[PDB]
């Protein structure tokens, strides 16, 4: 099958480019971004620690106002 | 062959891509091949732990789960890269000395990491803290993994027990 | 405090939040008099755990040799505190660098 | 006991049932629920859910939106989602925002929403979230942290493990976004986004998102799918081409037929031509044989010669790897496969076997014949098979030459070691024909005058030798683990030439047959017998009782 046979693997975006007309990839708008896909999920303790640490710094910015 | 890799007189599905990913591994190596060929797992169970995961307890016979302790760390490297983001640990069926057992439960969740200690806290009111202090060989991995363990051993023994690394403050 | 530390409001009956580090018991809380929204919280396991109300979340957690009694914010320093502890001493701490 | 009578009573008679009859019912529930027995509470609740559920009056919906309230303070007493008043109150407001046309306060409505939040993952939980979820959807309630919401449930559609909470979630989303109205650039973010976790590291997320874009495909606008399905069909065929899951593969294979018909005829010429670059683009093998795949799925889904431009490409494509398909040849065993498979799902929809130039193909699969890959020997036996019917309706029939050089390639795949059952099977059934063909025409055994054995012929006919080459392929033991199934296959197929050929021929080729029969029937009582050897001489025994029956 098909299925069964081994990649050789080709890059999306190499198929795009290996597209001769560039109004294709104009077409392509929404091929086009930031790699916008998720990671695969932390464990839970971990994620809550890195939030953790978020919440420090924005803790601490908020509170060098009194420095003054 | 998967029936024959599987302890098991009946295959499950689960059971059968296991032993599936258990032949491509002796197919890719002789030696495990030769470690395998005795080797067969008796169950699996999929144990639920929070945040959505879900991981695989392998339950073995004694011999059997002395030989996959001996190969441990090749087998579960092509696990992980097998079977996608999920904890897979062997465990034996330690059928019920219900303490002796549940430690024994413990010591093949942690393997092969140490178990440096135990304790329990009393509070006012009657509250129990119970903890195991692990041991902080290979400390990165243990860290995501201490949830899956207490998962697990909440789900088998059903004691709830806290798990932490001494070594580093969590 | 206690076994877990909850935030409350006088108009619920029940907690509206739970703040607890892990399973650890908690043994004294005090909230910061300028900054209101912060708090700190002392544990029977050695532990300072400092907590923020605008995230809702424990923000930072420190570990000492002993088991830290009470703690008390400067009513002139927003980010100062000390803490009382059981190696006879008592230690004045800035949140910004513990 | 007066509410599980009542409960008892309506859920034995619906007849007896009627609206005005429990309106008066109604108020002693509604006192009742302020009892603080639990199991009052939850009864209470049970029958005020399935009174929800009948049609009732405009008072009664007062009384309802009371009991609502009240509920809604249980759910804010009770500390837990997984405490049974706590789990009965959810069912209940989900219960009522579904079939009542009255409304809570929006705080009231974003409160429970905190609280069933976290229950998203948990499966045990799950169900009774994602119902005030879909309550919710369904009613369209409008709250501001219901977009961040959706975010969540495709993060658990793209994450989660289990696949009820990811079909739930799938649900979900695509209910908020066909109905609830979103900026241009949200929807086309998206779409990107579907577009992306299309690349995601699990399998089943991959596979979740695929069912998600299917959904998307089916119940699209084709206005609106178009735009989307240009990148749709390059990140299918991304998929289709570099994913690691056969299943997966054949998911995005079956997505993609499933969206050419649907796809306008812009976006069909705008495929073509993309199928028209890859093919062109022959530099890079792998690169080739995706285009050739392209190329045969698209002429599956839409059909045979649709563009005869592209389906020219394609078969000087086929044409030159027939052209090299050789041993040690530079093109892929897997392209010249999917080449082989291409020629096949041609040469079904088209009448262009005939050709002469089908016939320098069908010399291309010979080659591919000769070809040591079991894949590639496999497929060139079933254009074999194929090409035996078609060869009478060609226009130039197969020469006898020709079908002494494809017996040979018959018999050397039953020499090889290593051979599919179903190969066997075909290789069988075609040195059957074979035989049957040349005991027809009575030809006999052809020697090529460029290659010389420089002895005399061992048998007179070409039947004979075929038989001659089974029985002896079936006698040698180099590989008889690997080589059993196949002499149980050259057994059967000489049983069948046995019955095929005349009396005198199977009278001279008899001996021949024996010979590989004799070799499992010489063994007697043997203290180590294996199961191989013995399906063997039980097929040996079959051959022989077709013999005996052939010549007395």
């Amino acid at each position: 099958n098909e299925y069964v046979l081994p990649s050789g693997k080709l890059s999306l975006t190499d198929m795009m480019n290996v597209i001769d007309d560039r109004q294709v990839i104009e077409n392509a708008n929404l091929l086009k971004g930031k790699s916008s896909t998720y990671e695969v999920p932390l464990p839970q303790r971990i994620q809550q620690r890195h939030d953790r640490k978020a919440a420090y710094e924005i803790s601490r910015q908020e509170v060098s106002k009194w420095n003054d | 062959a998967p029936q024959a890799k599987i302890l098991s007189q009946a295959p499950t599905e689960l059971e059968l891509q296991v032993a599936q990913a258990f032949v491509e591994l002796e197919n890719s190596s002789p030696e495990l091949k030769a470690e395998l060929r005795p080797l067969q797992f008796k169950s699996i169970r999929e144990i639920d732990v929070a945040g959505g995961k879900k991981a695989l307890a392998i339950f073995v016979p004694v011999p059997s789960l002395a030989g996959f302790h001996k190969v441990q760390t090749k087998l579960t490297r092509e696990l992980e890269k097998k079977f996608q983001d999920r904890h897979v640990i062997f465990l034996a069926e330690r059928r019920i000395t219900l303490t002796a057992v549940h430690d024994k439960i413990l010591e093949d969740l942690v393997f092969p990491t140490e178990i440096v200690g135990k304790r329990v806290r009393y509070l006012v009111g009657g509250n129990k803290i119970q903890k195991v202090l692990l041991d902080s060989k290979d400390v990165q991995q243990i860290d995501y993994k201490l949830e899956s363990f207490q998962a697990v051993y909440n789900k088998l023994t059903g004691k709830q027990i806290v798990f932490e690394i001494p070594s580093e403050t969590h | 405090g206690g076994a877990k530390i909850h935030l409350w409001d006088v108009n619920r009956l029940k907690p509206v939040s739970d703040l607890s580090w892990g399973a650890d018991n908690i043994t004294s809380l005090k909230f910061n008099q300028n900054e209101t929204d912060i708090l700190a919280s002392t544990g029977s396991d050695n532990s300072i755990v400092l907590y923020d109300l605008r995230t809702n979340s424990p923000t930072q957690k420190i570990v000492q040799t002993m088991r830290t009694n009470a703690i008390c914010w400067n009513p002139m320093e927003a980010f100062n505190f000390v803490t009382a502890n059981e190696d006879h001493n008592a230690y004045y701490y800035d949140m910004r660098n513990l | 006991f007066a509410l599980d009578l009542l409960r008892n009573v309506i859920t034995r008679h619906r007849s007896f049932l009627t609206v005005s009859h429990l309106e008066g019912f109604i108020p002693f529930l509604r006192d009742s629920l302020l009892s603080e027995n639990e199991g009052v509470v939850i009864s209470t609740l049970r029958i005020l859910i399935t009174l929800i559920r009948l049609d009732f009056s405009d008072e009664s919906s007062e009384i309802f939106k009371n009991c609502a309230r009240k509920v809604l303070n249980i759910i804010k007493v009770s500390p837990s989602t997984s405490s049974e008043l706590c789990q009965m109150g959810l069912k209940f407001l989900s219960a009522f925002i579904r079939h009542t046309d009255s409304t809570l306060k929006d705080t009231a409505l974003s409160y429970v929403l905190g609280r069933v939040l976290p229950d998203l993952n948990e499966p045990s939980r799950q169900g009774l979230a994602f119902n005030f979820l879909k309550a919710l959807v369904s009613k369209h309630i409008m709250l501001p942290e219901l977009y961040d919401i959706a975010d969540t449930t495709r993060e658990i559609m793209v994450t989660n493990h289990s696949k009820e909470i990811r079909d739930v979630s799938r649900s979900v989303y695509y209910q908020f976004l066909m109905e609830y109205d979103q900026s241009k650039g949200r929807l086309e973010k998206q779409f990107k986004f579907m577009v992306d976790n299309l690349q995601y590291p699990t399998e089943s997320g991959r596979q979740s998102v695929m069912e998600l874009i299917n959904l998307i495909i089916t119940k699209a606008n084709p206005a609106l799918l178009s735009k989307l399905s240009s990148s749709f069909f390059l990140a299918l065929v991304n998929v289709s081409f570099n994913d690691d899951a056969p299943r997966c593969r054949e998911m995005a294979s079956v997505l993609i037929s499933t969206m050419l018909p649907k796809l306008e005829n812009k976006d069909l010429e705008i495929v073509e031509k993309y199928i028209a670059a890859w093919l062109k683009q022959v530099d890079n093998a792998s690169f080739l044989n995706l285009g050739l795949r392209t190329y045969k799925v698209y002429l599956k889904s839409i059909g045979f010669e649709h563009t005869i431009e592209l389906d020219e490409l394609a078969i000087k494509r086929i044409r030159y790897i027939l052209s090299d398909t050789s041993v040690g040849s530079e093109h892929q065993w897997d392209l010249v496969y999917s080449a082989l498979n291409t020629f096949s799902s041609y040469m079904e929809a088209t009448e262009s076997v005939y050709k002469h130039g089908f016939k320098d193909i069908w010399d291309g699969i010979i080659t591919c014949l000769l070809y040591p890959h079991s894949w590639v020997r496999q497929s060139a036996a079933n254009l074999v098979h194929q090409l035996i019917a078609n060869k009478d309706k060609l226009e130039i029939s197969l020469t006898n030459l020709e079908i002494q050089t494809i017996a040979t390639r018959i018999l050397h795949q039953l020499g090889a070691p290593s051979i599919p059952e179903n190969l066997a099977n075909v290789s069988i059934k075609t040195l059957v024909n074979i035989s049957i063909l040349w005991k027809e025409q009575r030809t006999p055994f052809i020697m090529d005058v460029s290659k010389q054995t420089g002895e005399d012929l061992k048998y007179t006919t070409a039947i004979d030798y075929m038989v001659t080459r089974i029985g002896g392929i079936i006698r040698s033991d180099e590989h008889r683990m690997d080589s059993f199934m196949s002499k149980k296959a050259c057994i059967q197929l000489l049983a069948l030439l046995v019955q095929v050929l005349d009396e005198d021929e199977v009278i001279a080729e008899g001996e021949k047959i024996l010979l590989p029969l004799y070799g499992y029937l010489e063994t007697y009582y043997s203290r180590a017998v294996d199961e191989e050897q013995e399906e063997l001489r039980t097929l040996s025994n079959e051959c022989l009782k077709i013999l005996e029956d052939k010549l007395q």
